[PDB]
């Protein structure tokens, strides 16, 4: 009902009528007498191609991908076009379409002449969430932390990887945790964390004491109303170090 | 409707060995992606004699796509132009390594994945069936510690590179499409991204589509372990290095100088290879010479070694202190191989079952 | 095929001309000789030509076709046999192909541990008496082809490969003059052009279609070669099958491969041994072949529905991890001892009865063990050596050489200490031990000796020869152990395996 942006969609149109040949997989969008168009506030795609799931099933598919607009930094670290603002392709499957960060999608077909029929959905940015998997942690063990924010999906078909910042009380440098997604689509993502006590925090290690809290912050530059597309509102969790 | 999948979902980072930067001789890494020998070992200066050969990464890349199966009882090949892309990706930025699917070319490193000409780009060549009658296609590609985004992190990196193109240069320009930004280096960080997308001209509807599969880079630190904590002099020792950074390839064995162990007591200092105190490399008898995998992919290393009587014309005594010592170049806590390290220990004794004399009368 | 050989399509569709005429008295077909000198093997290649009662006045030109997977040039022409119909030379232009194609198959020879260049060509289709090949290297065209005289450009323009052999099909082993003379040129690869001239003698006549076959191949392995990038093996293998019956369209055939050992693989006999065009052929294994890379026979195919479609079939060639085994737990002295090894590795014909046998040459580190006086120093140990016996973990070595000068606590040297006690058995080497397959391919080697008396114990080990000791000493009371190396093990790697037993007395 409500997507995210570079988010992929998939479309059935369950028209029975268009199956013209029962030994054919058939094909709706792609002309004049029967067009449809996927479209969102200023970009569209028009004749677009759905086909048939089957020869005699009678339903149509197809699928594109979001990519959201290149003026912005997602990832916070000051160089733009994390995502690619491009619009393109006529087929089932390879379709691409530009995006805003509060926007609307709808697909229109015209299945007899002067009648159509219309899907919509709402595009939203989202919150982000940070938690440690366990509350505490012994002064010796390794971490890892889940953060979700399906905003970051930035590939729908590959996995994404982004820095998280990981301090603690005794060493406030701290260090800058890669966490990566579990699934190319899932929009999760998790990394893994050394603890040392006798030795400098450099990499993913980080130098703790006993009853030591640790801290990770996720920086979200991608963050909906009522915030503005330049907030950078900061998420953060936390836990003790206690043996 | 094509599938693409790739060998691993972790893999180690790589390393290079000194010949890579143009930094000046020294005794340690500083700063250098260099995987060195223990110290106790190392002559003066690092020199080719006291690292690892370059531990370059081979990933397999296997297509399940029926379609290029013409030939049901015969070879085939995927023959479909540019229809598998090897990009590394660190956060928004991305390196497309090369393509797969057409004739091979010599060609260069693409940077974002931009570039206007696709003749420009190295292409890895066509792929082939791994059984006449199996459908599924499999492909072979080297990644070396250099293929990567730009980042200030390797600025420490003297890196020369590998020219990918038909000259020989040791320029950024020689392997990557667009030179790199001054204080920064081209290389693999831990918590890269590898994925490979593949472009299947028809699937089920019979138009084209995109499948993908990803994997991340990793570095763990080690364990080492024996089989027991007593041995009676002359016994033979199992001894097991668990490192998952060693696991380049998943199909072979892979075989890793035994210089790397420490062994120090009150005897003698040593390495336990060839670097070690003279003749200590036969009072070990190794069995292999150095250690090996317990199979094709278990990051698992074995080695089967003789407790000494005299390591330096000196003999070891009844419930001696022994200390075995491995350096992890590339711990969790690293970065990059090189950088930080960490030491793992493992203790072992002597037997120390007393003795008595006894007489008749 | 296995790995990358160079064959006569690796720079595309070649260009062949026939032609009549006479060798220049400078030319390296009149002047060289296959006799491992660049005097001999380098020289440029100049002709003189009479094409003028040719037919149109031209030198015999052809249309070019390759084959799929056999790799065979067919050249069609127009038949011609009149007795005044004559030619002498072929030169072949092999497309794109430059001294960066040939140098991906052809090795250095001299900057690698291990490595031997051979060369395959099969031109019994044009029945000639004499055939000479030479490859041309040249910064200018194959085609047109210039003497020196006219272009005075190039120090050398050929390489002599074979000099006016009596073989129309033969499988040769290439000097290290050939391999010095491809790394030898100061110019760059991508610049200078390859191909192949031939001289003939006693060819009549021209069919409408000719065939030629020409290839490298390559074996050998890099630095230790312990890892897997680190082997190599390139070679092309024609399956020339025969028809059962009279109207039973079954066509027969085999294979057999020799899986490489640490002896075979420093002798160029074990390469050069194959045959790599026959009804039977045989092929090189540089280690184990499964799953993607099992050998693989391809047959292009016509058919029924007239599409080309190619047929082919797979196994593998897996390595075995070989055991050695000693028959009893405790000798005693003059007891039989008998050694068994079985690894299926080791049977390399299945005709032939399979024997190793102990090295004696004072100057090599391989000195009393069973393998090669040929041996080079690696990082798993000593190449050379595939079986040694031992007492007290000590080399069983007779005291000969210049190091057997020791007299011990007396004034008498090891050597005549043993031989005033009648010993004979002064080492591995001197009591005849060999290891001899059981049957033709049973894959299981024996061998046997008798227990001495006596042994001269190695001081030193890490000197060539060896230093022996001033006394001997009684073996009762030493452990006698074997060691067998098998360069291939179920992985195909290099390991150590062995067994002990105890030497007792009464």
């Amino acid at each position: 009902k409500v997507y995210s942006w570079t988010d992929k969609v998939y479309i059935t149109i369950v028209a029975p009528d268009h199956n013209f040949d029962s030994d054919l997989v058939d094909e709706i969008g792609e002309t004049d007498s029967d067009p449809i168009k996927v479209s969102t506030r200023g970009f569209d795609l028009d004749n677009y191609k759905l086909v048939e799931t089957g020869t005699d099933t009678g339903i149509f598919t197809g699928e594109v991908i979001l990519t959201g607009f290149t003026a912005h930094d997602a990832d916070g670290d000051g160089n733009t076009g994390d995502a690619t603002g491009t619009t393109s392709g006529s087929g089932p499957t390879d379709g691409l379409l530009a995006t805003d960060d509060d926007d609307g999608l709808t697909v229109s077909f015209e299945f007899s002449e002067d009648e159509t029929i219309v899907g919509s959905a709402l595009i939203r940015w989202n919150i982000g969430e940070v938690q440690w998997l366990e509350a505490s942690y012994p002064a010796s063990g390794t971490g890892v932390v889940r953060v979700i924010d399906p905003d970051m999906n930035l590939d729908p078909e590959a996995v994404d990887n982004f820095e998280v910042d990981v301090w603690s009380d005794s060493d406030a440098g701290g260090i800058d945790l890669t966490v990566t997604e579990t699934n190319e689509a899932t929009g999760i993502f998790e990394g893994t964390v050394f603890f040392t006590t006798l030795d400098e925090s450099s990499g993913h290690r980080l130098r703790v004491s006993e009853g030591d809290t640790v801290t990770a912050e996720y920086e979200d530059n991608t963050l909906p109303d009522p915030y503005t597309t330049a907030d950078e509102l900061d998420i953060t969790a936390t836990s003790l170090i206690g043996t | 409707t094509g599938s693409v999948s790739l060998d691993r979902t972790v893999y180690p980072v790589p390393f290079g060995t000194i010949a890579d930067s143009s930094k000046a001789a020294n005794a340690a890494p500083n700063g250098r992606s260099v995987f060195p020998i223990h110290a106790t070992g190392i002559t003066s200066t690092i020199d080719s004699t006291e690292e690892l050969p370059t531990g370059d990464l081979t990933i397999h890349v296997r297509i399940n796509d029926p379609d290029f199966d013409e030939n049901p009882a015969g070879e085939d090949a995927m023959d479909q132009d540019n229809a598998l892309k090897i990009s590394v990706i660190r956060g928004s930025d991305s390196v497309v390594l090369g393509y797969a699917g057409a004739s091979e070319r010599t060609g260069k490193i693409d940077v974002g994945g931009n570039n206007g000409t696709i003749s420009n780009i190295r292409s890895f060549g066509e792929m082939d069936e791994i059984a006449p009658d199996a459908g599924i296609f499999e492909l072979d590609v080297n990644i070396k510690f250099t293929d990567g985004p730009a980042s200030a992190q390797c600025n420490s990196h003297d890196t020369l590179y590998t020219a990918l193109d038909g000259t020989t240069g040791k320029a950024d320009t020689n392997r990557f499409d667009d030179g790199a930004a001054s204080g920064q280096e081209y290389c693999i960080l831990q918590g890269d991204i590898l994925q490979v997308e593949y472009t299947d001209p028809a699937d089920a509807s019979g138009d084209a589509n995109t499948v993908t599969d990803s994997a991340t880079f990793d570095l763990r630190n080690g364990v080492l372990q024996s089989d027991k904590s007593v041995y009676i002099i002359g016994s033979d020792m199992i001894l097991t290095l668990i490192e998952p950074d060693f696991d380049l390839d998943n199909d072979s064995a892979e075989t890793y100088d035994l210089d790397l162990i420490e062994w120090d007591s009150d005897a003698a200092t040593t390495t336990m290879g060839n670097k070690g105190v003279t003749g200590a490399a036969a009072a070990f008898d190794p069995e292999p010479t150095d250690f090996r995998e317990t199979g094709d992919s278990t990051g698992i290393f074995q080695i089967v070694i003789e407790i000494p009587e005299s390591l330096s014309n000196d003999k070891l005594e009844r419930g001696e202190e022994i200390i075995l010592e491995y350096t992890d170049w590339g711990p969790s806590g690293s970065d990059y191989v090189g950088d930080e390290d960490e030491d793992v220990n493992l203790t072992i004794y002597t037997s120390n079952f007393g003795a008595t004399v006894e007489l008749d009368q | 095929r296995t790995g990358d050989p160079f064959t006569i399509d690796e720079g595309g569709t070649p260009s062949l001309i026939f032609t009549n005429g006479t060798n220049g008295d400078d030319s390296i077909f009149d002047t060289g000789a296959i006799n491992n000198t660049s005097a001999g093997q380098v020289g440029n290649f100049t002709l003189n030509i009479n094409v003028t009662r040719f037919s149109s006045a031209t030198n015999i030109t052809s249309t070019e076709s390759i084959d799929t997977f056999s790799k065979r040039l067919i050249s069609a022409q127009t038949a011609n046999s009149s007795a005044n119909f004559d030619v002498d030379f072929a030169i072949i232009d092999l497309g794109s192909a430059t001294l960066e194609t040939l140098k991906e198959t052809v090795v250095d020879e001299d900057n690698t541990a291990v490595g031997f260049n051979f060369f395959n060509y099969d031109v019994r289709s044009l029945g000639a008496d004499t055939v000479s090949i030479a490859l041309l290297n040249t910064t200018g065209n194959i085609l047109p082809w210039v003497n020196n005289d006219t272009r005075n450009v190039d120090k050398n323009n050929a390489i002599l490969l074979v000099s006016n052999s009596t073989n129309s099909q033969a499988y040769v082993d290439l000097t290290n003059a050939v391999s010095d003379a491809v790394y030898g040129s100061t110019n760059t690869d991508s610049n200078v052009n390859i191909g192949f001239a031939m001289y003939f003698t006693g060819v009549g006549d021209l069919a409408a279609k000719e065939v030629i076959v020409m290839d490298f191949f390559s074996f050998g392995f890099t630095d230790d070669g312990v890892q897997s990038s680190e082997r190599f093996a390139n070679q092309i293998i024609r399956i020339e099958a025969e028809e059962t019956g009279d109207n039973t369209s079954t066509f027969e055939g085999s294979l057999e491969y020799v899986m490489v050992n640490q002896i075979n693989i420093q002798d160029a006999g074990t390469f050069s041994g194959i045959t790599p065009i026959a009804d039977d052929p045989s092929f090189i294994v540089i280690e184990d072949l499964t799953d993607e890379d099992a050998p693989r026979v391809n047959y292009n195919d016509l058919g029924a529905d007239g599409v080309t479609t190619p047929v082919s079939d797979q196994e593998e060639a897996p390595s075995h991890s070989g055991v050695v085994s000693l028959n009893a737990d405790s000798y005693k002295i003059a007891d039989t001892v008998v050694i068994t090894v079985e690894d299926l590795d080791l049977n390399v014909d299945s005709d032939l009865i399979d024997i190793f046998t102990v090295v004696s040459d004072n100057s090599k580190a391989t000195d009393d063990a069973v393998g090669s006086a040929t041996t080079q120093s690696l990082s798993f140990g000593e190449l050379g050596r595939l079986l040694d016996v031992t007492f007290d973990d000590v080399i069983w070595s007779t005291p000969d050489g210049a190091n057997n000068t020791a007299t011990g606590n007396d004034s008498d040297t090891c050597s005549t200490e043993l031989s005033n006690a009648g010993i004979t058995d002064t080492g591995l080497g001197a009591t005849g031990f060999t290891l001899v397959e059981t049957g033709a391919a049973t894959g299981v080697f024996v061998g046997d000796f008798q227990i001495p008396s006596f042994w001269c114990r190695v001081s030193d080990t890490t000197t060539t020869p060896y230093t022996y000791a001033g006394d001997e000493e009684t073996t009762t009371g030493l452990d006698i152990e074997v060691n067998y190396v098998d360069f291939r093990d179920a992985s195909g790697e290099i390991v150590e395996v062995g067994d002990s037993a105890g030497v007792r007395a009464n």
